[PDB]
């Protein structure tokens, strides 16, 4: 049972739906409204 | 076929010509144990979950004694007056039946109707008829007797703390009583009656005058 | 010395002042040991409702 | 007498309506059943 | 077996089958008591009291051998004394129930009367139902 | 009547069984209205003083 | 002895995450690593740290000691079965299996451990072995042990009151599911902070008082905010003792919006540095944004969005990108208007949403069954 | 002790009478509640921003 031919050869998805949003944007918010208080 | 349940030891205490007119404020002087039956009775019927919460193992049943005329059958009629759950008040010389078995069914379907009709109240007096000390198994009115005993003390070993089923028991002597009534897990809460003082004395001149 | 029923009113008297001049703590402190030396009086006649 | 009190300690924040037992309970205890002690 | 329920068939009173197995009247006699069952986890800084009775009760069940090793006979009884509510009841309740023997207060009572026999003239009585859970203990109030 | 016991006789067991009957049926749980009792003895010591 | 051992596994955390912070992890690892026989649990904690080349005589000298104490607990037992009392081998390691199971691994401990729950006839014992297997599950995350011994637990909660062994429980279904992102079960497990204590794992009861305001300020509404945390004289007066997180609290509830950024961006860059927390510290400031653009926005139809630069955190357009891909992701019920530039609002009925999860629910439960349904009959 | 309480009191009946005259309409300008209450209108407008808070 089971041949298979070879043709070719929760801990991980609320983190994985924050990186669905939020894979890379901004990362490490600490300077950017104090650069924004100056210009804003 | 099953049945809807039944009990002919007593109905319900019918509600409308039943309860004895019989005030809190008709017993003066006595705030140290209408207070304290209060606790003892009617509080974890309506507060459980502090009872539960807490958790501070609720009474099943109480004993209450004293010399006669301290007002024994009386805090009985004012709690049954002011009462809101359901209330059983049998007499308790009545199991003594002429027939065998009429005792002992007579004794489960009292039990079995404050099981399935409410969070109830079980009254009981004159318990010296029943809780004596010696025995003798030769004559049968005896072992009648003792049959009648070893039925409400396997009953009351039959509760399981989520019923609100209370049993309040008044007697004259607690000394022609057997102890193994008075274990614990069937009865905790033991109250004497004391004789009036000067105190509590005036006031009940007061509230009868 | 043998006195008893006295304390309740010195203690009561702190539970006066302490709240009067503004020592919440304190005065709930002296007001517990008011209720813990009152539970030991046969008759408090009056002082009772005075603690009460 | 040890579980007479804390039995009836219990009984103090019951009633006043609380459900977290407080150490003055106990001491309130004491004085109730040490008169106990007292009485006799 | 002796001492158990059975169906019975009527017009020829036939033996039908064999019901459950009734009930042991030291069950029924302890149910009616009900001592408050303890450990040792309940005990109260009575630990010399407890390394006491171990010698007496404990040992001379786990290595009955032992004593036969200096050949001095068994130990039989035991008195314990003191002002009441000082952990006596819970105690000797408590060393039957980690050695595993059958606690058997006597009271003297006549409830327990129909479970020991029809007058048991006796106290000893007992006995039958004492060697018939042999490894037990006899306790007694004052 | 009787006064009590500490239960000697079986017989007197459910005699006062009967007595106690006997005083809840008198003032226990009743307006007892308009029933009055006449009683009477030549010795009026071997009762139950709750009688 | 596992009463301080949750602080080494913190420090297993500190010494390998933050990959520029590696020097004083490894030297007070190192501390309480080579002293108190610790042995198993640092040859991959070596391999992430350095060679350590000369470990030799000091794992010899431990395993030494180890078999000292493991060579009188062989003492111990004969003469333990020889007079016995109440079974003193089981009665020694009953004691000493849980040095095993600090200095051996799990196993030692685990058979060991399993083995004596068949001694001790009371609970009394029992239920601290199983909390003993709760924090050593706890160590090795064993997420499918914990929900074993936590209703093999509970199972003897029953029988006595038990509250130090109940409430000191709940502290522990209080960490898990603050291990899960379950933050609503876990401000609710972290509901009393009265009967919580002096603990071993949070040896200051204020940090306890952090955990459970910072999971309270999103797990419960304002209705509760203003009458628990607010009114709670035991929860008041410690973080009395906090500069920061009395005004992290109260910059919300008092509508201080600006400072708001200011303390949130500390208290996420913490929650960046913590263990046990930095598995979702990048869900928790993306939930506190929107929750608390709901917090403002809910009150007004017609507010501008050039009004909240100034009056709620500077930067328009970051406003807008932000709020933008807040609408767009389907929560913060507004609708943002541009070219006139003034923000719009709506209500939703609890009626779409509502559905929403039904039908996630519905369909989730739909391939579960229908996938079971594929795994049996062939 | 009378003292003490009169404050917190007055926030009770301020929004007691406050939600009576909110109740018969759909809408409303905050000048007539704010002289209908006969009260100034930043402290209606901030108090009711933190009813609907
Ligand atoms: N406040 C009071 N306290 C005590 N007794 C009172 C009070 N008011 C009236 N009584 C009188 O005391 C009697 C109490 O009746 P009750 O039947 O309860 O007595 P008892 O204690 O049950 O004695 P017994 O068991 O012999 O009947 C009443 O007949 C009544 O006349
Ligand atoms: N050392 C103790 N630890 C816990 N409870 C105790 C202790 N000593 C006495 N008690 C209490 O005393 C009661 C038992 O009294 P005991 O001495 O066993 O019987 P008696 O008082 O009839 O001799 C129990 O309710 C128990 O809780
Ligand atoms: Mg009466």
């Amino acid at each position: 049972m089971s041949e298979k031919k070879q043709p070719v050869d929760e801990d991980n998805w609320d983190d994985d739906n924050v990186e669905d949003d939020f894979s890379n944007q901004l990362r490490a918010e600490l300077e950017k409204h104090g650069y924004k208080m100056e210009t804003s | 076929d099953v049945l809807p349940p039944e009990a002919d030891s007593s109905i319900m205490m019918l509600t409308s010509d039943q309860k004895p007119d019989v005030m809190y404020a008709d017993i003066g002087g006595m705030d140290i144990q209408k207070q304290e039956v209060r606790e003892a009775v009617e509080l974890p019927l309506t507060h459980f979950e502090l009872y539960k919460q807490i958790g501070i193992d609720p009474p099943r049943g109480v004993l209450m004694y004293g010399p006669p005329g301290c007002g024994k059958t009386m805090l009985a009629k004012a709690v049954a007056h002011h009462t809101t759950a359901a209330f059983i008040r049998v007499v308790g010389s009545e199991f003594v039946q002429k027939y065998l078995g009429e005792g002992p069914r007579m004794v489960r379907d009292v039990f079995r109707l404050a099981k399935e009709n409410a969070p109830a109240i079980i009254f009981i007096d004159e318990i010296d008829a029943i809780a004596t000390k010696r025995f003798d198994a030769q004559t049968g009115a005896d072992r009648e007797v003792q049959r009648i005993l070893l039925e409400l003390l396997n009953q009351m070993d039959g509760f399981d703390q989520n019923v609100n089923v209370k049993v309040i028991m008044a007697t004259n002597r607690a000394d022609t009583l057997d102890p193994a009534l008075l274990r614990p897990g069937r009865l905790d809460r033991k109250i004497e009656f004391p004789l009036p003082d000067r105190r509590q004395k005036r006031l009940i001149f007061s509230t009868i005058t | 010395m043998d006195d008893k029923a006295l304390l309740v009113e010195v203690q009561l008297l702190e539970s006066k002042t302490y709240h009067a001049l503004s020592n919440l703590p304190k005065a709930r402190a002296a007001l517990t040991s008011a209720r813990t030396t009152a539970n030991a009086i046969y008759c408090p006649p009056k002082l009772q409702a005075t603690l009460d | 007498e040890v579980k007479g009190v804390c039995t009836e300690a219990g009984m103090y924040a019951l009633r006043e309506r609380r459900v977290h037992v407080t150490q003055e309970d106990f001491e309130m205890a004491v004085a109730k059943v040490m008169q106990k002690d007292s009485e006799k | 077996t002796p001492n158990c329920r059975v169906a019975l068939r009527n017009d020829s009173y036939t033996l039908h089958k064999i019901l459950p197995n009734k009930v042991d009247p030291l069950v029924s006699l302890m149910m009616v008591e009900k001592v408050p069952d303890s450990t040792y986890e309940m005990i109260g800084g009575l630990d010399k009291q407890i390394k006491e009775i171990k010698e007496v009760i404990e040992l001379p069940v786990k290595h009955p051998e032992l004593f036969e090793a200096l050949g001095i006979a068994q130990p039989k009884g035991v008195l314990l004394y003191g002002p009441p509510g000082t952990g006596k009841t819970l105690l000797a309740r408590a060393v039957a129930h980690h050695t595993d023997c059958t606690f058997i207060r006597v009271s003297g009572s006549e409830l327990v009367q129909k479970f020991i026999g029809e007058g048991a003239r006796m106290v000893r009585e007992l006995f039958v139902m004492a060697r018939e859970h042999a490894p037990s203990i006899i306790f007694m109030d004052e | 009547g009787g006064r009590r016991f500490s239960e000697g006789t079986s017989a007197d067991r459910e005699i006062q069984r009967t007595l106690m009957e006997l005083l809840n049926q008198m003032d226990g749980f009743d307006t007892l209205h308009r029933v009055k009792m006449i009683m009477a003895t030549n010795r009026p010591d071997t009762l139950d003083p709750a009688l | 002895p596992k009463n301080p051992d949750l602080r080494i596994a913190q420090l297993r955390f500190l010494l390998s995450l933050p990959e520029h912070r590696g020097d004083a992890a490894v030297r007070d690892e190192l501390m309480a690593a080579v002293r108190d026989n610790n042995m198993a649990p640092y040859y991959e904690a070596l391999c992430k740290s350095l060679d350590w080349q000369i470990d030799v005589d000091l794992l010899n000298k431990m395993k030494k000691a180890n078999e000292d104490e493991l060579k009188r607990l062989d003492e111990e037992l004969e003469d333990a079965e020889k007079n016995l009392g109440e079974s003193e081998i089981r009665d020694a390691m009953m004691a000493k299996a849980e040095y095993l199971c600090r200095i051996g691994d799990k196993e030692g401990a685990l058979t060991a451990f399993r083995k004596t729950y068949d001694k001790t006839v009371a609970l009394g014992h029992r239920l601290d072995i199983v909390f003993y297997l709760l924090r050593i599950g706890l160590f090795y995350m064993d997420n499918d042990l914990i929900t074993r011994n936590t209703e093999k637990a509970k199972s003897l909660i029953e029988e006595g009151g038990d509250w130090d062994r109940r409430n000191r429980l709940k502290v522990y279904q209080g960490l898990y599911c603050v291990a899960i992102r379950d933050f609503k079960q876990a401000a609710e497990l972290f509901l009393d902070t009265v009967s919580t204590f002096t603990s071993y794992e949070l040896m200051d009861y204020k940090t306890f008082v952090t955990y459970t305001v910072y999971v309270s300020m999103i797990a419960l509404e304002r209705p509760d905010l203003r009458e628990k945390v607010i009114k709670g004289a035991e929860i008041l007066e410690v973080l009395h003792s906090l500069p920061a997180v009395r005004q992290y609290l109260f910059s919300l509830y008092e509508c201080r919006y600006s400072v708001f950024f200011q303390s949130l961006a500390v208290v996420e860059q913490e929650m960046k540095k913590d263990w046990l927390f930095a598995p979702h510290y990048r869900y928790y400031v993306r939930e506190m944004r929107i929750h608390a653009y709901s917090q403002l926005l809910e009150s007004y139809r017609s507010l501008t969005l050039g009004y909240m630069a100034e009056a709620f955190g500077v930067g328009v357009e970051f406003i807008d990108q932000e709020l933008s891909r807040f609408i767009a992701a389907g929560r913060l019920h507004c609708k943002i208007d541009k070219v006139n530039e003034i923000v719009e609002t709506n209500r939703p009925d609890s009626k779409n949403w509502q559905y929403q999860e039904t039908i996630k629910k519905g369909d989730l439960l739909l391939n579960r069954v229908q996938k079971l349904s594929r795994v049996i009959n062939m | 002790i009378i003292s003490t309480h009169l404050a917190k009191l007055y926030d009770n009946l301020l929004e007691q009478n406050l939600i009576r005259v909110i109740e018969p309409f759909s809408r409303v300008q905050i000048e007539h509640i704010s002289s209908l209450i006969k009260l100034s209108k930043a402290d209606v407008e901030r108090k009711l921003s933190q009813m609907i808070l």
